[PDB]
């Protein structure tokens, strides 16, 4: 689509994949992106429809594996020019995903992400009918120490580990780096890979990924009652305790509470808290940063702007 | 070895003030053979280090929180203009995270990338942060001689520091 | 042909000390430790 | 222009050759026939020492662009046509530059022998023209004639400067 039939268009609550590609690079295989947004646990006015931005010329090769799925779309464009970006209606995307395909033909050890970094510090200038610093990104890095140029009230030091790196513990970079550990993980515990596998990838069984060894694309089916009975799976949903359900627990009460009252009405399984930078400090502030909490400690006093992870149920 | 010689001649002039700020110069690679002769030229005022611009703690060494201007240079020679002068900016970035508040003189070899100085969330050109475009000057003096032949040589003239000179011969260059 | 050729002029000081700071401190260090080593 | 500024030997046969010379020495500079980029390094300094002289180095060379309009520029990449107004119409009355001959009859009773500092306060009052420079022929000073219809730029020439029928002065003409 042209910038102008994409602004004809009205977009909401999609997601924006910028990628910088081109004639000669590798194929970083956006099927495996797509795949798991289209999951049979959502309802069809459910999914979130993606946009792809980049060069043509890089797309043609990789949408031959993926133009079975439902919606998609493609804006031949470059991600730092602000006239796509502001057709594709970019404000109002839940997410924003910047990708490179060239991490291996310039071989410098630190000019390595430069391309990437400033799409990110783009998207952060924008201004609208607001600033574009509340938009949700996240990108990856190549190279993990080029991580401090990704915010400008952080603290900066070479040493520290990307676990203890603001942008990383809001979830707005991803390194493949952090992927090493998995080894040992894989090693001490054979079954721990299995869950992760069905966690992420949307429920891919042995018996599937057998079709896609033999034909490669994804084989359309007819349906059946066995086949309508296999989307009973949970999903992965975060919640705000904004609403009357729980709103009544959300002034100081105790996680402790809300897991127990949330599984046991609605089978939720609450597992971890999505907190706001600066919700510890009595002064104000304009921070809609946030940071993650794994499994708080039952006692542990939440606030209403707090955000929950949990493992909703299929309806 | 050229790259700094046409602005050491112009900063040290002797027609300007006593104003002695400059002492130092930062880059990864060690100098070469008459580069180090010319800074034994005027070994009071360069102070050479070897580090890197990337890292905050040889910014830190080189006292950056002090100093009241870095000037950052770029190759026009360059085999691919639009790679460099994009790993240029990153240079402002580093510079600006360490410290917001430094002055920052910069020069851009192709003219679209200069959009990008305004992004950097502390970059503001009305406190003295400016970027040279050398497409945008290069080809703006060439375009001003088509309406009057010379005038680029006229503004040339105007910025460099230049004693004047008494010649007693009647020659065209005694009155140039 | 060659013109004036160029300007004779220059106007330094060594700072105030260098060069006299560290051979005076050498010096100094020199003669410590070639008293206790006599 | 050239890449390499020492290759401006080959632009003229009856020069006179010598590595070691600077550019704004040299004929074919000096006449403004030739444009290395490395004049340019000499406006780090200038931009160091002050802030101001590089916006009015932007304003007279690129033709007065604007903050505000390279705004649209960094948006949108191309010149986006507008719809004229009476505030888009008064916007255009910024000065141009320009070169005058003093053979026309506004002038030609002061250019055989007149000092420039007549001229200046002439042109000035009568049509604010701000002459700021003359561009005379290379051979002007002899007594023998000559075939050589090569100039030479002379800045700013001191008030009781002796002007003749074949000089070209550099001007900013008002809009009208």
């Amino acid at each position: 689509l042209t910038r102008s039939e994409a602004a004809m268009t009205v977009l909401s609550g999609h997601v924006v994949v910028c990628i910088f590609g081109d004639v000669s690079s590798a194929l970083i295989g956006l099927r495996n992106l797509v795949m798991p947004l289209r999951a049979s646990n959502f309802h069809y006015h459910e999914l979130k429809h993606i946009v792809f931005v980049g060069s043509i010329e890089y797309l043609k090769r990789e949408w031959e594996t993926l133009h079975n799925f439902p919606k998609v779309s493609i804006l031949p464009g470059t991600p730092l020019s602000r006239a796509d970006l502001r057709a594709v209606n970019i404000n109002l995307c839940d997410m924003c995903v910047i990708l490179s395909a060239n991490q291996n033909n310039i071989d410098d050890t630190s000019l390595q992400d430069k391309e990437c970094i400033l799409a990110s510090l783009n998207i952060k200038s924008m201004q609208f009918d607001t600033t574009g610093v509340n938009i949700p990104i996240i990108t990856e890095l190549v190279n993990d120490t080029n991580v401090q140029f990704l915010d400008q009230d952080d603290d900066d030091d070479p040493d520290t580990e990307l676990y203890l790196t603001q942008p990383f513990a809001c979830g707005t970079a991803f390194a493949v780096s952090v992927l090493d550990s998995l080894m040992s993980a894989t090693y001490f515990n054979d079954n721990i890979l299995t869950l992760i596998r069905t966690l992420v990838t949307g429920g891919a069984t042995p018996e599937l990924e057998a079709l896609i060894a033999e034909e490669n694309a994804l084989r359309g089916g007819y349906s059946t009652p066995q086949t309508l009975a296999n989307r009973d799976r949970c999903r992965v949903a975060q919640l705000a305790l904004l609403d009357g359900p729980f709103a009544d627990l959300g002034d100081g009460g105790c996680y402790g509470d809300l897991f127990c009252k949330a599984l046991k009405t609605y089978n939720m399984l609450c597992f971890g808290i999505y907190r706001l930078r600066d919700a510890h400090l009595s002064t104000p502030s304009q921070c809609t940063k946030r940071y993650v909490i794994t499994n708080p400690p039952y006692e542990f006093e939440l606030v209403p702007t707090d955000l929950i992870f949990c493992l909703m149920q299929f309806d | 070895l050229e790259s700094v010689s046409n602005f050491l001649k112009d900063f040290l002039h002797k027609d300007r003030d006593d104003v002695n700020v400059e002492i130092v110069f930062l880059h990864n690679i060690s100098p070469n053979l008459e580069l180090e002769a010319l800074f034994k030229r005027h070994f009071t005022q360069v102070e050479f280090y070897q580090g890197s611009v990337l890292n905050p703690h040889d910014l830190a060494r080189v006292k950056i929180e002090s100093a009241d201007a870095c000037l950052i240079l770029a190759n026009k020679y360059c085999a691919d203009p639009d790679a460099e002068d994009a790993s240029n900016i990153m240079r402002v970035i580093s510079i600006k995270n360490y410290h917001p508040k430094i002055r920052i003189i910069t020069q851009m070899l192709q003219y679209h990338n200069k959009a990008h100085l305004l992004n950097i969330p502390s970059w503001n050109w009305k406190e003295g942060d400016d970027a040279i475009c050398l497409a945008e000057l290069k080809l703006g003096f060439i375009a001003q001689s088509c309406l009057a032949q010379g005038l680029s040589t006229m503004l040339a003239n105007l910025f460099s520091m230049r004693s004047f000179i008494k010649i007693e011969e009647d020659t065209w260059q005694k009155y140039y | 042909k060659i013109r004036d050729h160029d300007l004779l002029d220059k106007r330094k000081t060594v700072t105030a000390l260098k060069a006299g700071e560290d051979k005076s401190i050498r010096l100094g260090l020199f003669l410590i430790i070639s008293g206790v080593v006599s």
